């Protein structure tokens, strides 16, 4: 019996790498392409690539080309996926899929293995900082009050509560206003006050003016990678490092952040690089001692993200390679200061990352219905639309918590143990899946899959179920 | 005879001590049958305990104070030898358990020490009447004696073993004691055994590193006197436990107190003395860095680019001795104090950069340094000083910041007498004065290589020529104080030990 | 290659006494309508079927797709040496050949209905990504129709077949 076991899963943190391996028996191993599907929860399969075992080519789809390696071991009959810098969105079932060349399909699915990447850095280092208001308006010159709960407890072994609460004025660097538990930073008005106490902190603004809009996020500064909170955006019920200009790269490049220091030495201060993903909060990356060159990247990208020095020209870059989708934020370079952190932030440059998305491009897969209910007996039919003309679909089925099993194949051909009353039929962009009579052993999700063109596209799945 | 000084590990460890130099610490089955003598006391917290043959309790510690025979909450406990507990009280209180022991008195086993004797809970002594307090007083005192007062080599009773050094009236002088016995425990050995070292008292232990250092002056290891701080070497900034660390931060400091040979590099930059935060270290205190004064050799480098302005000097640092650049700032520079505010470089000690260049610069207000003669301090000769950009010589000059001419033309890395690379005159100690005392001045001293060495004490000065030529008091020419035959001395000797310890008159 | 299925109703017809490139159309025959790189070159109302493209010597070259009835047929990559189109290099006695389409996927590559250029055993035949190379040309021997198509897809489904006659 012709067997594919993938293993090498497990729990990992955003940003770590993990080798996957797939052992193919049953088979000779080179004679059939090896491919990976991921099964994200609550999403269809995602085809990521194929590697062709006798040949070493390797084939893969753009979004994970600059994180995901494929590799084989003829001598092992096994597949490999070595991922880096793995994101919580690479959380889900990876499954090993033979592929028959002449069969145009998928014919062997392994019973895959799943991956969440979720482990809070460590658990303390991922200091939720919960702000208690979300985006509450104030009206000017009223006592607001906004607090922040920490996940652990912000309390250093040094004792000093390394808390504050940085205003970020609209479209301006982020600024630091309590530089301590409850003091002020220089030029930061005694309009603004906070106080708190183990995992409880509140920011409140006695008096508010058009200069206290904006969003203030929360640094935690106990756990050794500092993280700012969620983030409430408040609003209405000399020594400057010059940052490099805005470029947009496409997928899996690599942009070069530049941060040009005047006014201070500039190998006298660390030189800290956050990261403000738009639509989220601000993510410390990692530092550089401008002597030293001594790197301190943190989890989130600790497999994508160098940062270099220029002591000769006062200036810091950071080159971020394997640029994402959801990677694309505005880099702000900072300089970590003495007793608070952040202190005074540069321009930073906005980097955003996308490609074409194959919109047209890809073949796309349209299953209807996405669920359906029928007795037992009633005929059921399933349709799959392509965004352009298929020669052949293939029909998987997946049952919950097992791998998919192809069911038709060519768009007409059943495969082995498929009983008659399942069958396909159409062509090009229109395919029909038909089940003439539903049983109590059908209960699966249907899935369409297209294959002219890489990388596979797969239908959204119809979950049928007996009323 | 086995000595000692978790149950497991204790009756493991105390098993076979025949004679315990510590305490008798048993507390919480029967793995001790002969524990002779003890010199200290036994903290007995339990209910069979044998300690037969537990005799002498010397009382060199205390459970609280004079607590030597201490219990608590053992009727088959039968330390009948134990008949006189020496330099010590009793506090045989808390004998629940404890049988046949109120019956025998608990005075006769201690001497004059009577007063703090609390004990609660003829006459047989201990478990069964086969056992007897055998009253033997109402020098021995475990009945040539058994167990002697206080030291006993092999088989004689005495108070003090034979000295390491016997004086010696042929030599006239107080020289060794060829039969000379180191006071092992109370028995007195010719060799310190038992990989003993020699102490200050004589009496050989394991470890003498409190306030002294170990050596060897003779195929015996020997506890020697601390000569300031002691040798303690510990890992700088960059290898160690600190090795990730990026400066001798607050948190890092006190580590470093009194650690001698820095192993690693002392590298305080701008971050510590501000305080750091991505570290998480609170700003370092300018009066904690003179923890780090203890340091004498650095074998790494010396990268000082920040230390606090209101010490005009770098102070701290003033007793850098070596600083061998095994390891190199930016490869070439080794010493690079590098745009501060000290006065005077101060470093007054440094003589031996060996690996790096030195670089002393941006330093707006270091006048003295220029002057120095950084050829010979310089250790290899691919060094070559790169002092620049200091304040102005010509500045200098006229501004008087000039090394007193109490110097040599060696340069001066301070204004002050004591910071000045070689004296035009003689040296005494850290300064050179103009002149040493040759006639005129109190200690009187002599000098020496060009260095002034003060006289023996009890050497009288003489107000018509020198004092005296060379150091020890032989070497002195005036002594008002009595003189030992070819020797000055405090005094005659009268209690000297001799060929048999005899009490040497000497002269009158 | 042999098959028309895959509306390659486009082939030569390797049956020429002389040396003319014959080119015939496999369609139901009512009129036979004849293009040329999109542009029609003939219309043959019954009676003959065939279009010849001159002699062979001549290096006849382009895409050519007959018509019936029904709608055009695809289209036959003419390339003779004695839609992106099939890539041709000689050099000497090597042939190189490229697949118009190249996904990035795993590119199988079939000559004369055999599959060529999977195996490493053959050192005169070598894949790399989208490029077969032919090492020592064999004018007889290799010559024919070639079509290129990434692994999963089906021979049938390529676009065009390339039909190569070249002397080296």
């Amino acid at each position: 019996q012709v067997q594919l076991v993938q293993s090498g899963g497990g729990v990992v943190q955003p940003g770590r790498s993990l080798r996957l391996s797939c052992k193919a028996s049953g088979y000779t191993f080179t004679r059939y392409t090896m491919h990976w599907v991921r099964q994200a929860p609550g999403k269809g399969l995602e085809w990521i690539g194929y590697i062709n075992p006798s040949r070493g080519y390797t084939n893969y789809n753009q979004k994970v080309k600059d994180r995901f390696t494929i590799s084989r071991d003829n001598s092992k009959n096994t597949a490999f996926l070595q991922m880096d810098s793995l994101r919580p969105e690479d959380t889900g079932v990876y499954f090993c899929a033979r592929y028959y060349d002449d069969h145009y399909s998928l014919d062997y699915w392994g019973q895959g293995t799943p991956v969440t990447v979720s482990s809070a850095g460590g658990g303390g280092s991922d200091i939720v900082m919960t702000q208690s208001p979300l985006s509450l308006p104030v009206t000017p010159g009223e006592p607001a009050s906004i607090s922040c709960r920490s996940s652990q407890n912000i309390v250093h072994n040094n004792g000093i509560t390394y808390l504050e609460w940085y205003l970020q004025k609209p479209g301006q660097s982020p600024q630091l206003l309590i530089y301590k538990v409850s003091d002020r930073f220089s030029g930061v008005p005694d309009r603004f006050s906070g106080s708190g106490s183990g995992t409880d902190f509140t920011l409140k603004i006695s008096r508010v003016e058009a200069e206290d809009v904006g969003v203030y996020y929360c640094f935690q500064g106990s756990h050794i990678p500092p993280t700012f909170g969620q983030g409430t955006k408040v609003e209405i019920k000399q020594v400057q490092l010059v940052q490099s200009g805005a470029e947009v790269k496409k997928p899996g490049a690599s942009v070069k952040v530049s941060c040009k220091a005047s006014g201070y030495t500039f190998t006298s201060y660390w030189m800290h690089w956050v990261r403000q993903a738009p639509g989220q909060g601000l993510e410390w990356m990692g530092n550089i001692w401008p002597g030293s060159g001594g790197t301190n990247y943190a989890e989130k990208f600790k497999n994508r993200v160098t940062m270099t020095r220029d002591t000769s020209i006062s200036t810091a870059y950071m080159e971020l390679s394997r640029l994402r989708s959801d990677d694309t934020a505005v880099y702000y370079c900072a300089r970590s200061g003495g007793p608070y952190f952040f202190d005074y932030w540069g321009q930073g440059t906005l980097v955003t990352v996308s490609s074409a998305g194959g919109g047209g491009s890809d073949i796309q897969m349209t299953q209807s219905p996405s669920s359906l209910s029928a007795s037992v007996g009633d005929r059921v039919t399933i349709t799959c639309s392509a965004s352009s003309s298929v020669s052949y679909m293939n029909w998987y089925q997946q049952t919950p918590g097992k791998a998919p099993k192809r069911w038709i194949y060519d768009t007409s051909k059943l495969a082995s143990g498929v009983p008659s009353r399942f069958s396909g039929s159409g062509s090009g962009t229109d395919y029909t899946f038909t089940i003439s009579s539903l049983q109590p052993e059908d209960i699966a999700t249907y899935y369409c899959q297209q294959w002219s063109s890489n990388p596979f596209t797969f239908g959204q799945g119809t979950k049928l179920q007996i009323t | 005879k086995k000595v000692c000084q978790h149950f497991l590990s204790l009756q493991r460890m105390f098993n076979n001590c025949e004679v315990v130099l510590g305490n008798l610490e048993i507390t919480y089955l029967s793995f001790l049958k002969t524990i002779q003598e003890v010199a200290g006391y036994v903290l007995i917290a339990l209910e069979r305990i044998p300690l037969e043959n537990l005799q002498i309790i010397r009382g060199n510690m205390y459970y609280e104070n004079s607590y030597a025979l201490a219990v608590l909450s053992l009727k088959e406990l039968p330390m009948r030898n134990l008949q006189e507990i020496l330099h010590g009280a009793v506090r045989f209180s808390n004998n629940p358990a404890l049988c046949n022991v109120e019956s025998i008195q608990w005075r006769d086993i201690v001497s004059s020490d009577f007063l703090s004797n609390m004990s609660m809970d003829g006459s047989c002594w201990g478990a069964g009447e086969e056992n007897c307090q055998k009253l033997t007083k109402i020098q021995c005192a475990a009945g040539d004696c058994l167990v002697c007062r206080k030291f006993r080599d092999e088989a004689t009773c005495k108070d003090t073993c034979p000295p390491l050094m016997l004086y010696n009236p042929t030599t006239y002088q107080m020289d060794v004691n060829p039969e000379g016995k180191y006071s092992f425990g109370a028995t007195c050995v010719k060799k310190c055994p038992r990989n003993y070292v020699v102490t200050d008292h004589g009496s050989c232990v394991r470890a003498c590193g409190a306030d002294s250092y170990e050596m060897e002056e003779d195929g015996v290891r020997k506890c020697k006197k601390c000569e300031g701080p002691c040798r303690k070497v510990c890992n700088g900034i960059g290898i160690g436990e600190f090795k990730d660390s990026l400066s001798i931060n607050a948190t890092n400091i006190k580590h470093f107190k009194n650690c001698t040979s820095i192993s690693g590099d002392l590298h305080i930059l701008p971050v510590a003395f501000r305080g750091d935060s991505f570290t998480h270290t609170p700003p370092l205190d300018p009066q904690e860095l003179d923890i780090l004064k203890t340091v004498k050799e650095i074998t790494g480098f010396l990268l000082i680019q920040a230390w606090p302005e209101n010490r005009t000097d770098l102070h701290a640092f003033e007793n850098l001795e070596i600083i061998r650049g095994r390891t190199k700032q930016h490869g070439q520079f080794s010493l690079a104090v590098v745009s501060l505010n000290i006065t005077s470089l101060g470093l007054r000690s440094l003589k031996e950069i060996s690996d790096g260049d030195v670089i002393i610069s941006g330093n707006k207000n270091l006048c003295y340094a220029n002057t120095i003669n950084w050829k010979k301090l310089f250790g290899t000769s691919g060094q070559k000083t790169k002092i620049i950009s200091n304040r102005g010589e010509n500045s200098c000059k006229a501004t008087g910041q000039v090394c007193h001419a109490l110097c040599s033309p060696e340069g001066c890395w301070g204004p002050e007498p004591r910071d000045c690379v070689s004296c035009r005159n003689v040296s005494r100690g850290r300064e050179c004065v103009d002149k040493c005392n040759l006639l005129e001045g109190e200690p009187r001293e002599f000098v020496e290589n060009s260095e002034c060495i003060q006289c023996h004490p009890e050497c009288l000065p003489q107000a018509m020529n020198i004092t005296c030529t060379g150091r020890g008091p032989d070497n002195c020419i005036q002594c008002a104080h009595y003189i030992d035959g070819p020797h000055c001395v405090k005094t005659c000797p009268a209690g000297v030990m001799g060929e048999n310890n005899t009490l040497v008159w000497k002269y009158a | 290659m042999q098959s028309i299925k895959g509306n390659h109703l486009v082939k030569v017809y390797d049956y020429q006494e002389d040396g003319s490139v014959l080119l015939t159309c496999d369609a139901e025959a009512k009129n036979i309508t004849w293009f040329k790189d999109g542009k029609m070159i003939g219309f043959l109302t019954e009676d003959k079927k065939k279009w010849n493209l001159g002699s062979n010597a001549k290096d006849p070259r382009g895409m050519y797709q007959c018509k019936g009835s029904q709608n055009k047929s695809k289209p036959l990559q003419v390339y003779y040496r004695m839609q992106t189109p099939y890539k041709v290099s000689i050099s000497g006695t090597t042939v190189i050949l490229t697949c118009p389409q190249y996904p990035g996927s795993e590119i199988l590559w079939q000559h004369n209905d055999k599959n060529i250029g999977g195996d490493e055993d053959d050192k005169n035949i070598g894949s790399d990504e989208d490029h077969l190379s032919l090492k020592e040309f064999s004018e007889l021997e290799q010559s024919g129709y070639y079509v290129c198509y990434p692994r999963g897809s089906k021979p049938e489904d390529a676009n065009f077949y390339l039909y190569l006659r070249a002397r080296v």
